[PDB]
RNA sequence: GUAGAAUAAUAGAUUUGAAAUAUUUAUUAUAUAGAUUUAAAGAGAUAAUCAUGGAGUAUAAUAAUUAAAUUUAAAUUUAAUAUAACUAUUAAUAGAAGGUUACUAAUAAAUUAAUAAUUAAUUUUAAAACCUAAAGGUAAACCUU
RNA sequence: AGUAUGAAAAUGAUUAUUUUAUAAGCAAUCAUGAAUAUAUUAUAUUAUAUUAAUGAUGUACCUUUUGUAUAAUGGGUCAGC
RNA sequence: AUAAUAAUAAUAUGGUAAUAGAACAUUUAAUGAUAAUAUAUAUUAGUUAUUAAUUAAUAUAUGUAUUAAUUAAAUAGAGAA
């Protein structure tokens, strides 16, 4: 899950245009499995 | 001295807003600024007009802002050493924030 | 760096609404046709009974639209003000001056009015027309078909102290403006049709007009 | 698979269908709608359930193109494609002759000379279209608004679907305020009023040789019955001249206007009362605000005397000399 | 934060009624449903009309 | 899509009757007599719109586990359970730190059972400022020995 | 003083319909024109709804009293208790 | 030899303090189908001799009633302190 938001220059990284940046949401271990195709 | 009922919708209404009086009324006086062809008061002068021959008057008029004659060549780390700017106090804050409390004149639409 | 960026603004939008029309938001895209093709026949409006045929088939509808429907549909600006610190009856004494104004005219008499509300009311009638330009509708053509007063949020109340040992309760009140703006080509030459319409309806006053004998007959013939 | 759903739809469909095409006379009995409109009407016992059914089944024989675009407008769902021999189209047609003369006939009789326009407005008035579907609405002929699927769905009996009236009525025609404009086929009012004129075409089929006024009786009952004021039917250009016409044409003197009674002279609203005198026998009285109105008045009441004169049956046969004409 | 988070002013709304607003769409929705099911109809009648 | 028939409207052509109750049929002025009538600055009632306000309504860790029910093998619901409510009863068992502000006021094992890490039970063990009638004082969180 | 939700009322502004600038009193009820709105059987000479033309009738409610329009008691309105 | 409904004849049906009889709303407990075409609440227009419920349209919930009904009970009904 990654959410699309409007982010500070403050925050901006080398390279990011627009102030509109995708970044990632954590996640519970609950809704995630372990892989090892399995 | 006091009331002796509670003011009905109606009556309070009419008091108010029933009357020429009390109404107000539409400027009509109003007409061209002669330097720009923008709206002002009639009889009076431009607001614009003459806040800019202030302005320029300012401009000309400038008095010599007095600086000091050590400060100038005032090593920057012998600055630092000597005046540390301070965190000013809540009040100061606010005071320097003037935007947020003090009001610039808005300009007229342009007559046609 | 230098950016106020489209992306942005295109979140923005998502977030709130788009700026479409409310002709083109409410309708599904046949029945916005229809619309269309109604209004383009009645010079700029609606009418009650048109049965029109779209520009590209040979099929022909006749629309059928309630009156706060059409009422929605005329082309409308709304614009809001913010937390005016200023009481509703204030307010509305230089509201009730800009009832029916050409959206620039009362623009205007707010620049000359010496009332501190008013100054907020022109920067607001100043929004409602920029929004205007931006979706569609042209300065000139804009008038305030109505603006009003509601009071806003949290008004805190404070003790008031007074001689003797008596309390007053001081309010200070916060309100906002809201205001309409329509457009004089469509809706202002609708509601004038409309109201030729009535008048041409009117029955004319007879000198010997059948005025019907009110009241029961009784079952008996007095003539 | 233990059950195919589509197949037993698609029986029940064919089976529909067939019923549609026989109209077999049992199924006709068992339906109720049937039964009751027969009550209702209080119709000849000759006249069978199954030729009731055929008066409420109209023309429908192939689904046209104009269903494709549901996204445009219409969708016909609710029909089922009748047989050719067996539609209401012949009956309706024969109704519809019989409401002409019949009606027509029986203004005459009420009102010799009476102008042709107004006649044939009055005529309208009496079995327009509108009016036909109102009766058609009144008897309690509802119309089948409902898709087959749907029927299937329910389980209901064919009986139901006979009773009901049947065309090709657009399913989603007047929905978010759009109407699809079509033809006079696919209109419920005409589809009514052709159930109407075919009830009496059976009607008249059954009762040709046995009772042949039955037929023109139904009508008077129901469709003659109706009120029609024939005041409320005129609007004239300028009276006086065609009055003159009229009093030219036959032995009549001059027609003059004449002051009988006037009150409120130099008011608002006076009161002026004339008279258009024929020599002594007055011709028509005419009250007014003005004299001129008055005047107006006087003659247009006298055409009114002239044209809606309604002579007794003891009287013989009259007949006009048409209308006047200036 | 320079305006770039937090409140966005707003977009340049028409007036629509709240309550109405309300219908308007929900009647459009019940359209287009009706749409879908005539369609479905429509292809059935297709099908079985062999 | 083309052609032909039935009806309606509009235009043209050809006929048509008539000095047409024109000292008013249609319609326009002014005069003299009369006669009346038409307001909305604001308001009432009703409705709607935008508010204010927070009644009412829903919900009470929304997880996990248990059992049942319902759909395609996972989800949804139902009832029960928490370290996470109080109140009454019944049954069992037992008879126990607050503050203040800082030089912040911490832990370390062993043995036994379960299965090297493990959890539990039984144990020994370090720290722990100042104040909370009675080292002795005071104006609690200080001073004096 | 939990969280959602909130077309509950009182209360404010505004718009629409309607009535209102020769008319006098619990603001309703009954009679009764007119205007407007809605209605997929208004077929209409239709039906409902709204509305202070106009007419008639009409001393708020409670409490306490021999007895209250009373100028006797009590209540600013609404919501909850 | 009863009950329910309908007739016919008759007598009776103002009411404070007060007595007697019968219902409805709300909430909880026992029993309890059903279903998003369902339900709950709200607004408007209908319907039933109508503090109530029901019908239709509309709006918002909600995978759905302590639902109909009979009992048991009540923090069971408010313009009056
Ligand atoms: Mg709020
Ligand atoms: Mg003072
Ligand atoms: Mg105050
Ligand atoms: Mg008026
Ligand atoms: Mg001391
Ligand atoms: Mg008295
Ligand atoms: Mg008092
Ligand atoms: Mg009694
Ligand atoms: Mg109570
Ligand atoms: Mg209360
Ligand atoms: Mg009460
Ligand atoms: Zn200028």
């Amino acid at each position: 899950p990654t959410k699309t938001v409007p982010v500070p220059k403050q925050f901006w990284l080398e390279g990011q245009t627009s102030h509109m940046i995708t970044i990632p949401v954590s996640i519970l271990g609950k809704d995630l499995r372990l892989v090892a195709t399995v | 001295a006091v009331p002796k009922k509670k003011v009905s919708h109606q009556k309070k209404r009419q008091k108010l807003y029933g009357p020429g009086k009390k109404q107000l009324k539409m400027i009509h006086h109003l007409n061209k600024c002669p330097s720009c062809g923008h709206y002002k008061r009639a009889n009076t002068l431009c607001m614009y007009c003459v806040g800019q021959i202030s302005h320029i008057w300012k401009t000309h008029t400038a008095k010599e802002e007095i600086k000091p004659r050590q400060e100038e060549e005032l090593s920057e780390l012998d600055q630092r050493v000597l005046y540390p700017g301070r965190r000013d106090t809540k009040y100061t804050k606010d005071l320097k924030d003037k935007d947020n409390y003090l009001e610039r004149r808005v300009r007229t639409l342009k007559k046609d | 760096i230098t950016i106020e960026d489209k992306l942005l603004q295109q979140h923005i939008i998502s977030l709130q609404q788009p700026e479409q029309l409310a002709s083109q938001s409410l309708l599904s895209p046949l029945k916005r046709e229809i619309y269309e093709a109604n209004c383009k026949i009645n010079g700029g409006f609606y009418k009650k009974d048109t049965i029109v045929k779209l520009p590209n088939s040979s099929e022909r509808y006749k629309l059928k639209l309630t009156k706060r429907e059409i009422e929605v549909l005329e082309p409308s600006v709304y614009a809001q003000s913010y937390r005016i610190k200023s009481s509703m009856k204030k307010a509305t004494l230089l509201l009730r001056l800009l009832g029916g104004l050409d959206v620039m005219k009362a623009i205007s008499q707010c620049h000359f009015s010496n009332k501190k509300i008013a100054r907020e009311v022109a920067e607001l009638l100043q929004k409602g027309v920029k929004d205007g330009q931006k979706l569609g509708l042209k300065p000139e053509d804009l008038y305030i078909s109505q603006i009003w007063t509601g009071s806003d949020g949290f008004w805190r109340k404070r003790v008031e102290f007074k001689a003797r040992t008596r309390i007053g309760i001081i309010s200070h009140p916060y309100i906002h403006v809201r205001c309409i703006l329509r457009t004089k080509s469509v809706t202002k030459r609708r509601l004038a049709y409309e109201a030729h319409l009535k008048e041409q309806k009117r029955a004319p006053w007879v000198q010997l007009g059948d005025k019907p004998i009110r009241g029961v007959t009784g079952g008996v013939y007095k003539w | 698979l233990p059950e195919s759903e589509l197949a037993k739809y698609k029986e029940y469909y064919q089976g529909l269908k067939s019923t549609v095409n026989e109209i077999p006379e049992s199924v006709a009995s068992k339906s109720p709608s049937l039964r009751t409109l027969h009550k209702r009407l209080q119709l000849p016992n000759e006249l069978t359930y199954s030729t009731l059914s055929r008066c409420l089944t109209c023309p429908s024989a192939k689904l046209p193109d104009k269903i494709n675009n549901p996204t445009k407008g219409a969708a016909f769902v609710n029909t089922v494609p009748t047989n050719k021999y067996l539609d209401n189209h012949g009956l309706n047609i024969m109704g519809k002759n019989l409401l002409s003369y019949h009606v027509t006939k029986s203004i005459i009789q009420k009102y010799p000379r009476l102008p042709t326009v107004v006649l044939n407005a009055a005529v309208n008035a009496y079995i327009s279209e509108a009016v036909l579907a109102h009766i058609a609405k009144y008897w309690g002929i509802e119309v089948e608004t409902t898709s087959v699927l749907s029927r299937y769905l329910k389980m209901e009996p064919f009986e139901f679907t006979l009773g009901r009236l049947k065309f090709f009525n657009n399913s989603l025609n007047s929905k978010d305020g759009i109407e699809l404009i079509t033809g006079k086929n696919f209109s419920e009012t005409s589809a009514l009023a052709m159930s109407v004129r075919s009830i009496i075409a059976a009607i008249w089929a059954v009762t040709e040789q046995k009772d042949s006024q039955a037929v023109y009786r139904f009508i008077d009952d129901h469709i003659m019955s109706r009120k029609l004021d024939i005041t409320k039917m005129f609007q004239f250009e300028q009276p006086t001249r065609e009055l003159a016409m009229l009093c030219r044409r036959e032995g009549l003197e001059k027609p003059v206007s004449k002051l009988v009674a006037e009150s409120g002279r130099l008011s608002k609203s006076p009161v002026f009362i004339v008279h258009v005198f024929s020599g002594e026998e007055t011709l028509g009285e005419g009250y007014g605000s003005s004299l001129k109105e008055a005047k107006a008045r006087a003659a247009t009441d006298a055409l009114m005397k002239w044209y809606c004169y309604e002579p007794l049956a003891q009287q013989e046969p009259v007949i006009d000399p048409g209308t006047v004409v200036v | 934060f320079d305006g770039v988070v937090g409140p966005y002013e707003r977009v340049a709304q028409p007036f629509i009624p709240r309550f109405l607003k309300r219908e308007i769409d929900n009647k459009r929705e019940r359209h287009a449903a009706e749409l879908q099911r005539a369609d479905k109809l429509i292809a059935l009648n297709r099908y079985i009309e062999d």
